[PDB]
């Protein structure tokens, strides 16, 4: 029963990384179960991609002022 | 006293071998399909409490209990015209038509899930029945229901009823035949491992063998698993008449399971029918000799046991024990005995102990014969260790090659690896060995 | 305090300096995080399909689409992920985003 719905888990994490990589939506696999964990305890997945999504210009912003 | 039997089926083919044996009980008890005893039997000499439960209403209904995990064979028995003839309150029918998928740890599984209802239905049979002597499961040894769910049921029959004898009508699955499920392989291992460790005897009953016995002795033309589920059906019949009909030997299950198996644990026994032709070839006045018969039975045209015909594996039968139907003379029958020893007839295993029994008993008075002598042949021949070996490569190969193994891991039996299918091929080659070693002296 | 330490753990891990570092972008983080509590998005399933038969087509890709429905049937065998209805929001505004 518990090993069932584990091996279900394990196999609906994996598709989701694959839907993720067909789409070339460039989420790491972190970020990708960090993200799950809190869309289903609940949050807004459009906030978190926002705020991941600045955080991104941001460090790309920072290496430009570097360079 | 009455040594009511629980029939537990599981799987489309063991639903099928059950209410076909249900059938042939009432038949030849005598029992209308309603279970109100027929207006010919109500004087029968069958021994309807030895082999029927007598219910509320007195119809003669063998403790059945029917529990498959798909609804396809549940309502076939349940449209049978035998409905009223058994207890409606022993058939679990689960809701769930989906089946084990032909996997046995997914019949396992089921089997274990449904264990509840189904052992209630056993625990309910055995109190139904004054001496329940033990439990009959017919199942398809390739389904997963009737492998793994027979593996489950045998488990449950031993534990429950752990000194009540757990004999098994497993049908072996097609050697020789590409079998539709590649996990099949692996079920096939798994109902042979549930026969030799949860079940107390099994007898294989191999649907290459059905078909090639029907086409060939019987000329009938490609046997249905239905074709098979009747040829069951009068098979069983024919080894209960003696259950009706009380005779003088081999009155009891415990007996016949002692007279045919010399090792406990090798109690795999393969299945013949003699004469094996179809009820059209009316034998044109030949007087059926015990010897002639014991000659039929002996041909490989009239064995319903699919034994791979294995030049390394030395087939000779561990006990032989020749069920006759009609009027057979008792003299006739030790004459067969001499001539069968003489012309070797049957070819025995070298390390067990030489049974050559011939007893005459009545058939059932409401069951007619057509034949004056029939023959039921349940013979332990190290064949059956060709037919395991043949089983076991194929659940190997199934293993080694993934074959099916999404269907096989998807169990809890298999969860973590195919543990299930390899510890059952395992049981199977070492049931195949003893066997081997049976037919060879240094078995003992 | 979840979405608070995973904004947190964004910020000091995609960005160069976390967003405790100026106050200004994290008071507009929070005043952009900050608006229901709640996901806005339809009851139906097929928008999401939608998302990523676009995103295959932007992508020039006409056949990845169905790596989607596919991936649907096997993840819905737990059917306990009910809430990822802004999930698959920020899955197609993430794949429309940088593509």
């Amino acid at each position: 029963a518990a090993a069932a719905n584990l091996n279900a888990v394990r196999e609906t994490m994996d598709v989701l990384l694959e839907i993720s990589r067909i789409l070339n939506t460039g989420l790491d696999m972190e970020t990708l179960s960090i993200c799950v964990r809190l869309c289903e305890q609940g949050i807004n997945p459009e906030a978190l991609s926002s705020v991941i999504k600045e955080l991104r210009k941001a460090t790309e912003a920072l290496k430009a002022a570097e360079n | 006293m009455p040594r009511e039997i629980i029939t537990l089926q599981l799987g489309q083919c063991g639903n099928q071998i059950g209410f076909e044996f249900w059938k042939q009980l009432c038949a030849e008890h005598g029992i209308s399909p309603e279970g109100i005893v027929e207006e010919f039997a109500t004087e029968g000499t069958d021994r309807k409490d030895v082999f029927f439960y007598q219910a509320d209403d007195e119809h003669y209904i063998p403790r059945a209990v029917l529990l498959d995990l798909e609804p396809r064979v549940i309502h076939s028995i349940l449209n049978s015209p035998y409905a009223k003839l058994y207890n409606p309150e022993n058939i679990y029918l689960s809701e769930h038509g989906g089946g084990a998928g032909n996997n046995w740890a997914s019949g396992f599984s089921q089997g274990e899930k449904i264990h509840e209802d189904i052992f209630d239905i056993i625990d309910r049979e055995a109190d139904g029945s004054d001496s329940l002597e033990g439990f009959v499961l017919c199942h398809s040894i390739a389904g997963g229901t009737g492998s793994g769910l027979g593996s489950y049921l045998l488990e449950r029959l031993n534990d429950r009823y752990p000194k009540k004898l757990v004999q098994t009508y497993s049908v072996f699955p097609n050697q020789d035949e590409m079998s539709d499920v590649v996990v099949q392989p692996y079920n096939s291992l798994l109902t042979l491992k549930r026969l030799t460790q949860n079940a107390d005897c099994v007898v294989v009953l191999d649907n290459t063998a059905l078909n090639r016995i029907a086409t060939d002795r019987l000329h009938i033309q490609n046997p249905s698993f239905s074709q098979i589920n009747q040829l069951v059906s009068t098979i069983m019949s024919a080894s209960t008449t003696t259950l009706r009909y009380p005779g003088y030997m081999n009155n009891d299950l415990i007996g016949l399971i002692a007279s045919l198996i010399p090792t406990p644990r090798l109690h795999f026994l393969m299945t013949g029918y003699t004469p094996l032709t179809t009820d059209q070839s009316v034998a044109s006045v030949r007087k059926t000799t015990v010897l002639d018969v014991m000659r039929r039975l002996l041909q490989p045209k009239n064995v319903m046991v699919s034994t791979g015909r294995d030049r390394q594996t030395n087939h000779c039968y561990i006990a032989i024990l020749n069920i006759i139907q009609g009027e057979v003379d008792p003299t006739q029958v030790h004459k067969s005995l001499q001539r069968i020893r003489e012309r070797k007839l049957a070819n025995f295993i070298p390390w067990g102990p030489a049974s050559i029994q011939v007893a005459l008993s009545r058939k059932s008075p409401y069951l007619p014969s057509a034949h004056r002598v029939s023959g039921l042949m349940m013979a332990n021949h190290t064949s059956i260790s060709s037919l395991f070996e043949s089983s076991c490569q194929q659940y190997d190969k199934l293993r080694k090659r993934e074959a099916f193994l999404e269907q096989f891991r998807k169990e809890d039996i298999f969860k973590e690896n195919f543990d299930e299918l390899d510890r059952s091929r395992e049981v199977v080659q070492e049931l195949i060995d003893e066997y081997h070693a049976a037919t060879r002296p240094d078995y003992i | 305090k979840s979405p608070n330490v995973l904004l947190q753990n964004l910020c000091c891990r995609i960005l160069g300096k976390s967003e405790a570092d100026v106050a200004q972008q994290f008071q507009y983080a929070v005043r952009v995080i900050g608006s229901n509590f709640a996901p806005t998005v339809e009851r139906d399933e097929f928008l999401v399909a939608e998302k990523i038969k676009k995103e295959l087509t932007r992508q020039r890709r006409e056949a990845d689409a169905a790596l989607f429905s596919e991936l649907h049937r096997k993840l819905h065998s737990q059917g306990v992920l009910k809430n990822k209805w802004s999930i698959l929001y920020l899955l197609l505004s993430l794949s429309e985003d940088p593509r």
